[PDB]
Order: C-alpha cells, then sequence, then structure tokens
C-alpha cells in the first residue's frame, strides 16, 4: 500500500541520507528507538507488530567508515544491521572500479537485500537513490544499480537526488569524467533527477547562513532540508498533493531533459531569527533570486516551462494567488510556446522543521519551487569545458583503461552530452 | 582500505623508515612498548592504517626489513624505537653485496625475495582489508636499489589489484660511495616507471645544499638529512595517518595525482624550514607558509619548479588556523602564478587542513605536486649514464655475470620517451 524504497550510496550520499532521515524522524516526531508518541509515514517507514518503525531505505558503500559511524551513532534501535551493507575494496573516485571492477562483485548481494525488503512492498511506486557525480562509488555503483533495476522492473519509477560537485569542496580532479559517465549511463534510465551544486550551498552557508566557513555538517543539513521539502508531498497529505508518478508527468516533458532545477527558500540564522520573517510575496520573490538555488546558474538566460511550488507552512491560498500574480509580472520570465501552461500549486499546512542546534532557525513559512529551463545548461557548459580540456590530452584516462575499458565510451558519452546540451540550446532557440 | 603494509629497502631506507616510525609514534601517543598513551582520539581513530593490534593492548608497526649487509639491521636495532618493530621482520642476507648490484641480485637475492614473499603473504592473507604497499628505498647503492626493484616487481605481479607506492633516495654527484650509480638508477627506473604508481623522489644533493646553507649544517651526515626527510614524509603521509576527506586512501591519492600512466613522479615540499634540535623557530603567519611552496630550497628535489607547470597539486596544513584565510591565500597565489600550472586541468590544487601539528611545531605546510620539473632528474641521470657509457667505463663489472646491454638500451630508450612525454605535456597548450 503506497510503499516506497530509498537507496544510499557513496560517503556523501549516505551522509546526506542519514541527515535527511534524521530530519524526517524529527518531522514525524520519531524517537531514535522508533516510538510513536497522516499515515503517509508508512510510505517511507515500515512498522512491525511491536510498534518499532524502520525506514524503508538502505545505506550501502564500498567502504564501511561512514556506515561504521552510522552503526555507532545515535540510532541503534532504529536501523537493522542488514540494510547497512559495507564492501571491502574502494572505487577511489573511479567510475570503472565502482561499476565493473568492484561494483558487480557486491551488487548481487545488494539486490538480495533489496528484494527481501521489497518482499512486503505491495503498493511500490518507485525507487529513490542519493549519489554525487564526483563520488567514484556513487558514480559506478549508482549506474550499475540503476541499470540493474531498470532491467529487473522497468516501468517502476527511479528518481534521483544527485549532488553536483564544486571545486572548493572537490576532492578528485577526475570528477567531471565521473559526471559525464553517470549522466550518459543514467540518462536513458533516470526518469527525473535533481542536482546539488555545492558552490551554491557553499555561498549560501557563507552569506545567507552568516557562517565564516561552510562545513559538511551544515551544508548536508540544508541539503536534507531541501530533500525533505521535496519529499513532503509523499510523506504528508494536504489539499494539494503531488506523487512520484505525477512528479514525473509534470516535471519531465522531454525524456532526455529530466533535470528539473528546483529551489528552496527561505534560510535564516538563529541569531537573526529576532527579525520579522519574510512574507509570502517576499519569499516568493526571493525564490528566483540568482543566488537562491542549488546551482550557480544564470536564470536571466533561461526559457521557462512550467512553475511548480511547494508551500509547507502558514500560507493561505489567497497569498499563493497574489504571489503568483505578482511573479507573472516579472521581466526575467520567458516561456515556451509548446507548454502554454506555466503554474502548478501545492500547499501544505504542516510547519517546517529543522535539526536542533543547527544554524538554520525555525520559520513558519517555506517554499520549494520547482523549475526547469535552459539556465541549467550553464553547469553543463562548465563540465563540458572541463571534460573537453582534459579528454583532449587524454588525462587520467589510463586509470579507466586499466579496468577493462577503452576511450570509445568516453568519446561517445562526450557526444551524448553534446547532443543533450545542443537540445537545451535548440529548445532555447526561438 | 583501513591498513597499509610498510616495506623497507637498503640501509638509508631502513633508517628513514625507523625515523618515520618513531616520529609518527610520538605524534600518535604510542609508547616504546606499543600501548597508546595520548589524549587525542584522532590518533587512535585509524591507527590501523600504519599499526596492528598486538598482544594485550600493544600496537605493532606493519613493516618489513629487507637488506643484504648485516650491519643495516643491527643499526636499525640500535636506533630508538627499534624494538617496537616486529621481531621476525628482519630479513637480511648473510654476506652483503655492498653497493654491488651484480652479486646481490642473483647470489643473495633469490632466497631473500622468496622469504619476503612468504612473509608478505603471511600478513596479506591474514590481513583483513589490504589495499596497497608503500616503500622507502634508495637508489645510489646498487644493492638496496636491487632489493627495492625485486620486491616491488614481485609484489606488483602477485598483487596486480593492489596500489603500488615507493619512495626513492635519488643518488647525487656531491657524495658517491660507488660510481655504478647510473646503471642501478637506469635499471631501477626502467622497472618502476611501470611497476610503481607513486614515487616521492628525495634528491640527496638538495638535502646537502639546504643543510649547508638554509639549515647551517656545515657537515650533513646521515642523521642530519634523515631528520628533515622524516619530518617531510610524516607531513606528506599526514593525509593518510589521520582522518580527512581529501586523499582518503592510497588509491584515491593515485587517481587524483596521477594523470598519465608514467606521470607518477612527485615534487615533495614542506614548510617552514626546520632542523634537528633548533628550537629557536617561532610562530609563523599562514601567508608565509603559502608563499613558501614556490621556493626551490624548501623543496626536496633540486629542480626549477618555475620552469615546470604543476599538472596536479596536493597540500596539507597542520595546526589550528582559520583556513578560510588559507584558501583565500591559495586563490591569490593561483591568480598570481597561473602561468606555473596547466589550464586544461581544472582545479588541480587540492588542499585540506590537519588539526594536530607535527612535533616541535604549531603550524606547518606540506606540498606535493606533479609537473615536468621532475624531468631534470631524468636528464641528469641520462647525461651521467651517457658520460659513463660512451667509453663503456665500469661496464666490465656488470658484464662479469654475462648479461648484455640490450636491456640497458631498452631502459635508456624508455626513459628518453618519458622525458619527451614530460616536455610535450609542458609545451601543451589549452
Ligand atoms: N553534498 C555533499 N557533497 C560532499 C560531501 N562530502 C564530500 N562531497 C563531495 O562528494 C564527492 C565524493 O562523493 P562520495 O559519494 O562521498 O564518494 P564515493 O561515491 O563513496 O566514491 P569514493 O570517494 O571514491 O569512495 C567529493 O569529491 C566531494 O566533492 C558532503 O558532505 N555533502
Ligand atoms: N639522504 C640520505 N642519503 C643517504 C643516507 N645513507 C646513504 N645515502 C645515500 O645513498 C648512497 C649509497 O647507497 P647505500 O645506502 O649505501 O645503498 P645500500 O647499501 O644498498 O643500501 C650514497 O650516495 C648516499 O648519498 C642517509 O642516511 N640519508
Amino acid at each position: 500500500m503506497r510503499e516506497c524504497i530509498s537507496i544510499h550510496v557513496g560517503q556523501a550520499g549516505v551522509q546526506i541520507g542519514n541527515a535527511c532521515w534524521e530530519l524526517y524522524c524529527l518531522e514525524h516526531g520519531i524517537q531514535p528507538d522508533g516510538q510513536m508518541p497522516d499515515d503517509s509515514f508508512n510510505t517511507f517507514f515500515s512498522e512491525t507488530g511491536a510498534g518499532k518503525h524502520v525506514p524503508r531505505a538502505v545505506f550501502v558503500d564500498l567502504e564501511p567508515t561512514v556506515i561504521d559511524e552510522v552503526r555507532t551513532g545515535t540510532y541503534r534501535q532504529l536501523f537493522h544491521p542488514e540494510q547497512l551493507i559495507t564492501g571491502k575494496e574502494d572505487a577511489a573516485n573511479n567510475y570503472a572500479r565502482g561499476h565493473y571492477t568492484i561494483g558487480k562483485e557486491i551488487i548481487d548481494l545488494v539486490l538480495d537485500r533489496i528484494r527481501k525488503l521489497a518482499d512486503q512492498c505491495t503498493g511500490l511506486q518507485g525507487f529513490l537513490v542519493f549519489h554525487s557525480f564526483g563520488g567514484g562509488t556513487g558514480s559506478g555503483f549508482t549506474s550499475l544499480l540503476m541499470e540493474r533495476l531498470s532491467v529487473d522492473y522497468g516501468k517502476k519509477s527511479k528518481l534521483e537526488f544527485s549532488i553536483y560537485p564544486a571545486p572548493q569542496v572537490s576532492t578528485a580532479v577526475v570528477e567531471p569524467y565521473n559526471s559525464i559517465l553517470t549522466t550518459h549511463t543514467t540518462l536513458e534510465h533516470s526518469d527525473c533527477a535533481f542536482m546539488v551544486d555545492n558552490e551554491a550551498i557553499y555561498d549560501i552557508c557563507r552569506r545567507n547562513l552568516d557562517i565564516e566557513r561552510p562545513t559538511y555538517t551544515n551544508l548536508n543539513r540544508l541539503i536534507s532540508q531541501i530533500v525533505s521539502s521535496i519529499t513532503a508531498s509523499l510523506r504528508f497529505d494536504g489539499a494539494l498533493n503531488v506523487d512520484l508518478t505525477e512528479f514525473q508527468t509534470n516535471l519531465v516533458p522531454y525524456p532526455r531533459i529530466h533535470f528539473p532545477l528546483a529551489t528552496y527558500a527561505p534560510v535564516i540564522s538563529a541569531e537573526k531569527a529576532y527579525h520579522e520573517q519574510l512574507s509570502v510575496a517576499e519569499i516568493t520573490n526571493a525564490c528566483f533570486e540568482p543566488a537562491n538555488q542549488m546551482v550557480k546558474c544564470d536564470p536571466r538566460h533561461g526559457k521557462y516551462m512550467a512553475c511548480c511550488l511547494l508551500y509547507r507552512g502558514d500560507v493561505v491560498p489567497k497569498d499563493v494567488n497574489a504571489a503568483i500574480a505578482t511573479i507573472k509580472t516579472k521581466r526575467s520570465i520567458q516561456f515556451v510556446d509548446w507548454c502554454p501552461t506555466g503554474f502548478k500549486v501545492g500547499i501544505n499546512y504542516q510547519p517546517p522543521t529543522v535539526v536542533p542546534g543547527g544554524d538554520l532557525a525555525k520559520v513558519q513559512r517555506a517554499v520549494c519551487m520547482l523549475s526547469n529551463t535552459t539556465a541549467i545548461a550553464e553547469a553543463w557548459a562548465r563540465l563540458d569545458h572541463k571534460f573537453d580540456l582534459m579528454y583532449a590530452k587524454r588525462a587520467f584516462v589510463h586509470w579507466y583503461v586499466g579496468e577493462g575499458m577503452e576511450e570509445g565510451e568516453f568519446s561517445e558519452a562526450r557526444e551524448d552530452m553534446a547532443a543533450l546540451e545542443k537540445d537545451y540550446e535548440e529548445v532555447g532557440v526561438d | 582500505m583501513r591498513e597499509i603494509v610498510h616495506i623497507q629497502a637498503g640501509q638509508c631506507g631502513n633508517q628513514i623508515g625507523a625515523k618515520f616510525w618513531e616520529v609518527i609514534s610520538d605524534e600518535h601517543g604510542i609508547d616504546p612498548t606499543g600501548s597508546y598513551h595520548g589524549d587525542s582520539d584522532l590518533q587512535l581513530e585509524r591507527i590501523n592504517v600504519y599499526y596492528n593490534e598486538a598482544a594485550g593492548n600493544k600496537y605493532v608497526p606493519r613493516a618489513i626489513l629487507v637488506d643484504l649487509e648485516p650491519g643495516t639491521m643491527d643499526s636499525v636495532r640500535s636506533g630508538p624505537f627499534g624494538q617496537i618493530f616486529r621481531p621476525d621482520n628482519f630479513v637480511f642476507g648473510q654476506s652483503g653485496a655492498g653497493n654491488n648490484w651484480a652479486k646481490g641480485h642473483y647470489t643473495e637475492g633469490a632466497e631473500l625475495v622468496d622469504s619476503v614473499l612468504d612473509v608478505v603473504r603471511k600478513e596479506s592473507e591474514s590481513c583483513d582489508c589490504l589495499q596497497g604497499f608503500q616503500l622507502t628505498h634508495s637508489l645510489g647503492g646498487g644493492t638496496g636499489s636491487g632489493m627495492g626493484t625485486l620486491l616491488i616487481s614481485k609484489i606488483r605481479e602477485e598483487y596486480p589489484d593492489r596500489i603500488m607506492n615507493t619512495f626513492s633516495v635519488v643518488p647525487s654527484p656531491k657524495v658517491s660511495d660507488t660510481v655504478v650509480e647510473p646503471y642501478n638508477a637506469t635499471l631501477s627506473v626502467h622497472q618502476l616507471v611501470e611497476n610503481t604508481d607513486e614515487t616521492y623522489c628525495i634528491d640527496n644533493e638538495a638535502l646537502y645544499d639546504i643543510c649547508f646553507r638554509t639549515l647551517k649544517l656545515t657537515t650533513p651526515t646521515y642523521g642530519d638529512l634523515n631528520h628533515l626527510v622524516s619530518a617531510t614524509m610524516s607531513g606528506v603521509t599526514t593525509c593518510l595517518r589521520f582522518p580527512g576527506q581529501l586523499n582518503a586512501d592510497l588509491r584515491k591519492l593515485a587517481v587524483n595525482m596521477v594523470p598519465f600512466p608514467r606521470l607518477h613522479f612527485f615534487m615533495p615540499g614542506f614548510a617552514p624550514l626546520t632542523s634537528r634540535g633548533s628550537q629557536q623557530y617561532r610562530a609563523l603567519t599562514v601567508p608565509e607558509l603559502t608563499q613558501q611552496m614556490f621556493d626551490a630550497k624548501n623543496m626536496m628535489a633540486a629542480c626549477d619548479p618555475r620552469h615546470g607547470r604543476y599538472l596536479t597539486v596536493a597540500a596539507v596544513f597542520r595546526g589550528r588556523m582559520s583556513m578560510k584565510e588559507v584558501d583565500e591565500q591559495m586563490l591569490n597565489v593561483q591568480n598570481k602564478n597561473s602561468s606555473y600550472f596547466v589550464e586544461w586541468i581544472p582545479n588541480n590544487v587540492k588542499t585540506a587542513v590537519c588539526d594536530i601539528p607535527p612535533r616541535g611545531l604549531k603550524m606547518s605546510a606540506t606540498f606535493i605536486g606533479n609537473s615536468t620539473a621532475i624531468q631534470e632528474l631524468f636528464k641528469r641521470i641520462s647525461e651521467q649514464f651517457t658520460a659513463m657509457f660512451r667509453r663503456k667505463a665500469f661496464l666490465h663489472w656488470y658484464t662479469g655475470e654475462g648479461m648484455d646491454e640490450m636491456e640497458f638500451t631498452e631502459a635508456e630508450s624508455n626513459m628518453n620517451d618519458l622525458v619527451s612525454e614530460y616536455q610535450q605535456y609542458q609545451d601543451a597548450t589549452a
């Protein structure tokens, strides 16, 4: 009955999964033991006869360190050890090792646990998974897992929460190679995917959070806040609701263009909570602010398709309509003739929740606007520049060649992403 | 991926490894008997990377001792912290070639290499999550270089799936125990340029020059150079000995820092300048350390880094500094001297910060990079070999065994091709 399954791969991916599950259990008031002090929580949590609730997810990685700290954290009476799978070898920022050299030696057992936890998923709608493009494990094993489940079921949904790496936080220079490989090998399978450019969250933590220097904990907490705002419609019921299938319908008109550039607002520090919070019109205007998204794109050069909004707070429909009318007068909005409709409304009365002791302060209104346009192609152009500047000299290719791979796959993925970006610009061309 | 197997080779390698062990044990709070006595939990968090749990609560280094001259092992035992090493790791020949590769390679090398294979297997199949091997070896003496080549070749062919690492003591013309250095160096590089995947060359004449001028050590002995090289190598391996997102394991280090199969040769760098016993050093500001990496005498290879372009850059700072100032300084120096890098490698400057400073210091700087500046070592050994072989001087010493010079021709051709690759990568545009 409306069951859903989430997956976690890569150190960053599983850390963000841990953070988002923490914020989820705080949203439902779930104690670390699983005690129950909407009914949509059953879609992400499975309840036994004893009242213990465990999320219908799984944390896996080729390395145990993050899983080790998870198993020694503060949720011992929450997660069973059998959905916490650790490998031995490491992909080491390599898509090849994470996919074929080391990926296939464990994905069979991974599928064993996935099948056993899906044994009681009668109303299964789709699968969720968290991965970073830079992460070698989160690249190779992600692609292998995605294609394997596409073979297994197919029409069952597989929606992505991807993390787009940034140079300041980047660890491996080979990261654009991994990003290209992931997007090429998952484009035909990722029904919908959300990127998280870490430069955007870095500047948000620097300026909006009033933090002297962004930390992994804070940025991952805000990313988990964004993820929870996105998944609230699945995890909560209101007058206006959107589910995974209709997420796909209203967010993915072009099968190749399945990268809806979402956004979230607002954010304020604890010390600045003493000031009056921004109104519905103010937050709605702050949505389309160029530095108020998860990527460092240029919305001023975008061709919009249709607005989708996620109000989870004290927003009345009258304020929603007023904000929509005011935004319709914006001079930075360009639409497409093939999609005359340009607005979708979703309102939730449940107040937003934040991790205790965090930088973000409690607010009574929130917005998670969903967008898709040619503005997302700026990150595509940046990674294209990186890939072309590297692959022209065939830098770092030998590491992939040593794992039973050739240059031909790199080249064909290059032209596939070139076809994608030319599709973006052609749709942007009048 | 939580453990590393140490290997020693030759005398100088033996004392540099012993000094490494004693310094890291001092900064890891490990007593001479092997029981932890520190306070910081970081030292014990992943002590398994370079230590093994022993009887009681004792921690033993996971090293191995390989040589032929009987005096090397006795000198190792004489030095401090010698007894904490594994008692059965002493594998030494009964005769000793004494910088004579021809005799020590075959007459004494066969049974020695068989025994070291036996022991490396003994702690390999018994090992839990083995990843790779790293070596501290010399090249000036033919004997120690011979053992180093033999061990690296056998452990690479026996373990093709394990990362390969080694540190080389490059021969210098200022001090020369034997003049057979060109032959040994050519054969060693011919082996390693494809056998090894990591190489932090340490040039002896640079050490002598810095001791004479910068460190005022008018008479640089073995220990005088050993102290500073051990400090530098502790600094470079600080990436591994303590938790850090950048360069989690040896494989991540290799994939991030090696752009080409033959580009696995590194410029070592450390700051501030320090000696053995001199406590007059005071606190130094971060920008001084940041600009110190452009200094030739602050490097450990007598090159001209200004001529070359850093293909990849690795740096770590130890201490408690506001590292936002640190990456502001790194951005400033990158903007100032982008002509000293390659534009087609996006963001090769990867840097993290370490909380614990080294012994006798509060802030420290460690530099690791890959460029064409290493090619001048190959040019020097090429001209030395050409001078020594044009008259076929000392060739009869090698030919006494009966081998021809075909492999010498292969080695010189391969290293000339390597030099050409370095030059073409330097001259390459965007
Ligand atoms: N959003 C986010 N990204 C992170 C975080 N930590 C690291 N990253 C980025 O993610 C990249 C690696 O992603 P991971 O998924 O953790 O790595 P992996 O998939 O396990 O692959 P390996 O690192 O080779 O084991 C790094 O290059 C970082 O730039 C984090 O806390 N949050
Ligand atoms: N930096 C440094 N170099 C050394 C040391 N001992 C020897 N060397 C160099 O190594 C060369 C001799 O090689 P050697 O160590 O005798 O080879 P082995 O006997 O086979 O191990 C000489 O040219 C020295 O410059 C040392 O303690 N420190």
